């Protein structure tokens, strides 16, 4: 039973940076195979992707459309992975969603097994994120 | 006036029977293991049998039988010890080739690349490999996949070994014995009027072959006819002839070797690159000898039949192309060889060299055994065959009405017909050295 | 960064099966493994085709999806009134590509 | 000697009494080629084995020529001496004697018992 | 005294020795390869008279040495057969309702998982259904299978058969078999009437715990054998005089149906069920089971006093390898609530009844953790008519002043079905060598 | 008339009358299991007829030497001896079977020096 | 006046020729050398002397020693067939320096090393951690891998059986007889004075070496030195003592054992957490006993060689860690023990105890072959063995240095050498018990 | 005195002791095999001179005389020194070449004497 949990203010001032820590509780060791993902979606329109962070090893990998304008951190002590986005105007206000990345493990003796895609599986209740005075 | 009785120790007396064999090299490794066989004596003593008879039997005798079983034996136990082959079947991206292509090459050999393991199991780095087009299967640049995948995979052949075929030995076991022939016409039985009695036999061939015996024993004068039923057609005919006529097949291909390491000490050996210009396998024949070899067969032919009747030589049937083409061995490879060139004359009663195109399936199957196989590794170089042609599988067509026009074609879908022609002489037999007989013996009692 | 084509409204009855498709460009085949997905009004997305045809045990047996070459699809058979909602169509090609969205009426 | 091995085979059961030596000198002379090599070695001393107690227990033990005191059934094959040993050979033989050659060896079993009961009784007195 | 030794070859010494057997079959079969020499025509029955022989039962070299035997005749059975070791995988595995009666219900699972497909890179979902005997759960749950925490194993192969074919044990020679044809033979003891064969007769190798099953009944009257009567930690072996009938069935028309577990090899999944599923039951008379079963409490009180109270109950407990029926049906190995058969008592002076039998099939009757097996579908029903002959019971004991001896059916070893089979026969030497004083003297040539 | 081993328990005076009946019959992991009995039987029927051949007694069914017999070894008289069974017999002179052997062979070897003197006279 | 020949069957007449041994053990749960299934040894040692003989042994050429290098690698082989296989290990390892009350000698020794594996099931995993020794993890490019990786997969062998060696009596076939040479003072190759006849030998521990005897058979007055040439540079000169001195070899961890499963029924045991201090692996030898102990094979090496003449020994010189190092076996844990601190010597004419530090590895590879390697179980809790060593296997160096400062290190790097100081009493000879001779015969005609 | 006791005094004296050489002749894993080759293998070695002495005119018979005559310059010594003097084991090299001709010489005139003996109860 794992939960995605969610954090994060209402009203914010645009054009600084804005925090988003995102907590899962069923794991123990389950953090460092899956992947972590974030994806916010403005209202009436579809979703949008931010970035990677790694599982225990770390990595950074962003969208090209959002480099050098936000940053993810990451522990590995408490399962809880921050997002920090810098810039943000009034055309970013939309509701942010934390997802975890699937993964299907098989191992045989002739050798491991690898997946194809980011499926996405489990997701959270999310948090909208207005940008008024 | 009565008679009295006697026993007989070692007298001459044979009986039929059947009896597993034991190997006899010459001591000179090898797929035929030879290293644990025991060495042959170098001196068969050639006793020749006056006043004797034999009937020997072809088609029911377990000689051939029993070296047949021996056959996959030897094969599954230098199999076994060998590099599993097995985790190669995800899915292969192909794509054609280049470097002055030709046309006859257009399309048939295919450079692929594919995901692949590493030493380290969750690591995985992309290869490439050259395979030809009987050698993957279309999955509906193209995805292809290996053909014997969905069916039973199996491992590759290990580079120490090699398939060269030894001519062994069979020497009798102890207390029992075999006889050959020495006659001029010889059915698949008949009364030998000259028999010789010897242990160990002459080089026997382990070659495998499907339409054209190679590299067999030669004949004596002329060319003999053996056939279980001539009038049936069904019969595999084999025919044997004294002039040995030479096939040269080669492969132009200057090809390197490419070592695709797949895990922990299993190393897959992948083609390499295929250097300089590339050319169609083929086995060259000479036009003048092969003539006249059909010329001195249609002679010994037409004494089985009417002498009004036309023979027509046309190709195989159809089907499989492993049953229905040439198939041999030439240092490691599998030659698949259309031999229409070779089969295609026609015999009314009374600058040189014949080409004849040949395929490559690296992928080589058994022939009864499909639950596995053996894939044969790419030899680096330029393959170069010479052999010589003994022995040729004829299969007469069905119908053949009025007793006229009939014609002969290739066949042979089995492979104990390969070894039958070089065992003709041979038949093992037991020897019983007891006999009682009539006399006036009176023994003085004690 | 190129959005995928997808039809913003489709028309649902009971009863029926309708069919929802999604192709971008197709030059170099990279995006041989489509994703969809169902998200009710508003709550959360769910993932009910996974990696072209495959689904999660729990989800009706009615979905289905389909790779036809360069074109994808998903057919839903026997509508109801609680399967009426958003779906997204989700491919890749350098990170991470996603779909416009749709709606069933 | 000057023969070989199994050399008169189709000559006369006369001719061929004197080279009886040589065919009882050659009676005997993990991979498959191993198991079956066993194979033929065990089933070589079998075979030795097969006759030489069969014919061991008889009244002559280790000779080579040898005959007792059981009496020839005439009616068997009816057939002149002056043949046997001049005209007649081993190899046309057996198949006229092998179809009751069963019974034979059991009637030199308990021949050869009252002969050594004979000889049993014959020291009774010393 | 004119006395002179002298030698003797063929005599009749008898010495007792372990000693190799032969094989021999009635003219794939893996469980009996009997690729051995067929047995004789006609065997060579010889009485002998003036001879008392001892003959010694629970400690002989018979039962011991064929109990490795089919050992190494299993562990031959398997190597050349598929591994089932890609099956340890989540199973999503549930219930299943149409056509299902009360007690069905639950014991049955449409039990599905993932599994490659030729290209070892595309999986795809597969299912199958499996008993509640062969999943257990781990917290539409998630389940796994039994053997997962213990040794992996292989499949049957399917075309081998795991029938009794009757085989033949033969003395080797310089060596014999002695059988005693008494009709009171009682095992420890001397047998004053024995005869020796070359080669016995057939010996059906049957695997059951319970109950004996095609064995070789008694001439007139059931027989009692036992190594200490007064003790009551061994099994109680009883040998019938009349074989009783047993009618066990599978009443479902059962599929089966292959999928490609990989390259090539396949694994026998079992296919989708046809019409309705009932309870697998076996079928026993009570008019030829309560007049047997006063036989052999009738020979109870030659052993105790005749004016005691004898009960019968159910087993002791245990796991259900041994508390309940086992055999090998068809292929299949049911397992049987023996309960009616073992509920009755006697005061000190048609009318079939049903068995609830349960289907598994990862079954290892070995008390081997080391290997298992998963038992192939059988195609269409399951029919068998045999005869019962053996009750491995056990002296539930404790209590004294010869009051409520009751008698619980164990067997919880599995060489006790072959101790009644065997139990005429003891391997000896012959040495055919021997002196004695003669007033014979050697001559001097 | 009786068969293998049919007189195991007459009189040993009417069991030695017809005794080669009992000689004459003294010659996958099934394939293993006859393999090792196989090899097992010429060598148990090889290793008395070596004993009995290292005697003056190749062949001989029955035989005769000039060992002398020990007063102590049995102590019993001969005329009940021929008319009890071979079995009972056995037990009253099994624990010294080893040691009738030693003295057997040494009288046998030191028999075959002495025609092999006088007969070398000539 | 005349002579005619006689036949002799049973004389004692024995020639050379080679065979195979047997298996013989006392007091009996599962052991690799003596199985189950092996006859036990006899109950009276048959030694009987024999006079008048003078036998030429001839060591270094008996096959016996050969015969025992090829039925201990199958006994070797056999174990590791029905064992867990360990190849899915070497996925790459996570790895740190361990800091726990560490040592200055042991710092950067053990690694606390961690990695992703698989469980019961084939779909979960788990993140599990383990200790590796520095001697066979190495650097990739903090990823650390195993240094199997890159070759030949291999298992763990079992930790239900011991690698004790028990001793074996290796006992001759019938027809057949092994001498023994009882002479003092016999050295390598020679006549034998008095050999003494026997059915089957003594006690042979087969234990497993490179640079010293362990547990070996002494001497009986003298210690020997036996070479191939006493001038020659190579062919590994070796010594036997003749009084016994004692080694102590210790593991003074606290070390504990966890079970991490491979998969179904497929147990791993991996090294678990240390408890207190830890300390180096060492090995004690008295230093006055080893002293007056080479200073006796000093002197029998002045008669050999020139007098007057001062040797000097050194270490090994160079070579892998299997040759520079006294590798040998400790409880069911193997040793690496450095051994400068046992050969710093110089001599010189008219003539408490010493640590050595050791190193322990887990994988290795037991023979030059390159198909296996054997993951060493670890075993629980403080190890203490007792042993005594009885022999060096020596290599001299070359140079004509005026036949001054002769150089003496220990060498080894053939490991069969450890039973020819065992077998060297022994030889395999031939029984031929037909014999003839002339007499006076004249055979009779009855 | 034991099993190859005498095999270091001549053959005067080690005419006493043929009957210990002679009874010592007889006595899943890879024990299994390789103790199955060398059982069976000792009992083809110890039939290959059985037979080999059964061909000629005695079985068994530990001392066999035969009446062929011996060839002087195999040996060109006396009955003073192959007696008395030197032993067995020295014996066999003197004549380990040539006992090829020994054998082959032995057979036929074995072969020879039984038709004296064949016609001797035929012509009766
Ligand atoms: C074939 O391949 C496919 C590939 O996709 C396989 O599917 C994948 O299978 C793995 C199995 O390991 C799944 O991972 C697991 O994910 C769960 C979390 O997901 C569960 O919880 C979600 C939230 O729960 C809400 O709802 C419940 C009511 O159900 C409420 O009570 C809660 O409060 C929440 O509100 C829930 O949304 C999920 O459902 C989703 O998926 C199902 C299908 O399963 C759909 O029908 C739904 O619609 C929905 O989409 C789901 O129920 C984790 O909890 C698991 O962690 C356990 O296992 C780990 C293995 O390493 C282990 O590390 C963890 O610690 C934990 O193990 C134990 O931990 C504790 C002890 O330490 C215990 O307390 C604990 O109980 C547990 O026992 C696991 O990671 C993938 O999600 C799944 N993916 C997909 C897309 O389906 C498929 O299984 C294969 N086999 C087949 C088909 O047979």
């Amino acid at each position: 039973q794992v939960q995605l949990r969610e954090s994060g203010p209402g009203l914010v001032k645009p054009s600084e940076t804005l925090v988003l820590t995102c907590a899962v509780s069923g794991g123990g060791d389950s953090f460092g195979f899956h992947y972590w993902n974030w994806i916010r979606q403005p209202p009436g329109k579809g979703l949008e992707w931010i970035g990677h962070i790694g599982g225990s090893s770390g990595s950074t990998d962003f969208n090209p459309s959002l480099k050098s304008r936000v940053t993810i951190s990451m522990d590995s002590s408490r399962n809880q992975f921050s997002l920090r986005l810098k810039s943000v105007t009034a055309a970013d206000t939309a509701v942010y969603f934390c997802a975890r990345k699937g993964e299907d493990f098989y191992e045989d003796d002739y050798g491991q097994y690898f997946t194809a895609g980011w499926f996405f599986d489990l997701w959270g209740p999310g948090t909208p994120i207005i940008i008024s005075s | 006036e009565n008679l009295w009785v006697t026993v007989y120790y070692g007298v001459p007396v044979w009986k039929d029977a059947e009896t597993t064999l034991f190997c006899a090299s010459d001591a000179k490794h090898n797929v035929w293991a030879t290293h644990a066989c025991v060495p042959t004596d170098p001196n068969p003593q050639e006793i020749h049998l006056e006043n004797v008879t034999e009937e020997f039997n072809m088609w029911k005798n377990n000689m051939v039988e029993q070296m047949h079983t021996d056959i996959i034996s030897l094969w599954d136990q230098s199999l076994k010890p060998c590099v599993k082959l097995t985790p190669l079947c995800v899915t292969l991206q192909c794509t054609n080739v280049t470097n002055n292509i030709t046309d006859d090459m257009r399309g048939e050999l295919k450079n692929c690349s594919f995901n692949m393991t590493t030493e380290l199991r969750d690591k995985k780095q992309k290869v490439y490999s050259l395979f030809y087009r009987l050698d993957v299967v279309q999955i509906n640049n193209k995805e292809y996949r290996l053909i014997n995948c969905n069916t039973s995979a199996c491992t590759q052949a290990c580079p120490k070994v090699s398939f060269e075929p030894i001519p062994i030995h069979y020497c009798a076991p102890a207390g029992f014995a075999i006889l050959k022939c020495k006659d001029k016409k010889f059915n698949g039985t008949g009364p030998c009027p000259s028999v010789s009695t010897v242990q160990c036999t002459h080089g026997i061939k382990p070659v495998v072959s499907t339409q054209l015996l190679l590299n067999g024993s030669l004949a004596e004068e002329e060319v003999m006819i053996r056939s279980e039923n001539i009038t049936n057609n069904a019969k595999n005919i084999l025919v044997q002839f004294n002039t040995p006529v030479q096939i040269n097949c080669t492969r132009p291909n200057n090809n390197t070797r490419k070592s695709i390491r797949i895990g922990p000490g299993q190393a897959f050996y992948a083609t390499g690159d295929i250097i300089g210009d590339i050319r169609q396998a083929h086995c060259n024949v000479s036009k003048a000898t092969w003539n006249e070899t059909l010329g001195k067969v249609v002679k010994q032919l037409r004494k089985h039949f009417g002498n009004n009747t036309i023979i027509r030589f046309a190709n195989s049937s159809g089907g499989d192309l492993e049953v229905t083409t040439h198939s041999f061995n030439c240092g490691g490879e599998f030659f698949y060889c259309n031999t229409s060139g070779l089969f295609n004359s026609t015999w009314i009663s009374n600058n040189d060299s014949i080409t004849l195109p040949c395929r490559i399936k690296q992928i080589i199957n058994m022939w009864q055994r499909i639950g596995q196989c053996m894939y044969a590794p790419p030899i680096q170089g330029v393959i170069r065959c010479v052999s010589n042609i003994t022995g040729l599988i004829l299969t007469r067509d069905g119908g053949s009405t009025n007793s006229t026009t009939e014609t002969f074609r290739p066949g042979g879908g089995d492979m104990r017909d390969n070894w039958r022609s070089e065992l003709y002489k041979y038949k093992v037999v037991k020897i019983e050295p007891l006999g009682v007989a009539p006399t006036r013996c009176k023994r003085r009692v004690v | 960064q190129f959005v995928l084509t997808q039809p913003p409204s489709v028309s649902g009855a009971p009863g029926q099966t309708v069919t929802i498709s999604c192709t971008g460009r197709s030059s170099n085949f990279g995006g041989h493994y489509v994703q969809w997905y169902q998200q009710l009004p508003g709550t959360a997305p769910r993932l009910v085709i996974f990696e072209n045809d495959r689904r999660p045990s729990g989800v009706s047996d009615r979905f289905s999806g389909s790779q036809s070459g360069a074109s994808a699809s998903l057919t839903i058979t026997g509508l109801q009134s609680e399967d009426e909602a958003d779906y997204y169509c989700q491919c890749y090609d350098s990170s991470v590509l996603f779909g416009r969205g749709t709606r069933l009426t | 000697v000057f023969l070989g091995f199994l050399g008169a085979a189709g000559s006369t059961m006369g001719a061929a009494s004197m080279t009886l030596t040589v065919q009882a000198r050659n009676l005997l002379s993990l991979t498959v080629w191993g198991i079956k090599q066993l194979q033929a070695r065990v089933l070589a001393v079998e075979r030795y084995l097969r006759d030489q107690q069969l014919l061991g227990i008889w009244g002559c033990s280790g000779k080579l020529i040898c005959c007792t005191n059981v009496p020839w059934n005439s009616s068997w094959s009816n057939r002149n001496l002056s043949e046997i040993w001049d005209n007649m050979t081993w190899l046309q033989w057996d198949k006229e004697i092998s179809n009751y050659t069963q019974i034979i060896y059991g009637l030199l079993e308990e021949s050869q018992n009252q002969q050594e009961k004979n000889e049993q009784d014959l020291l009774a007195l010393d």
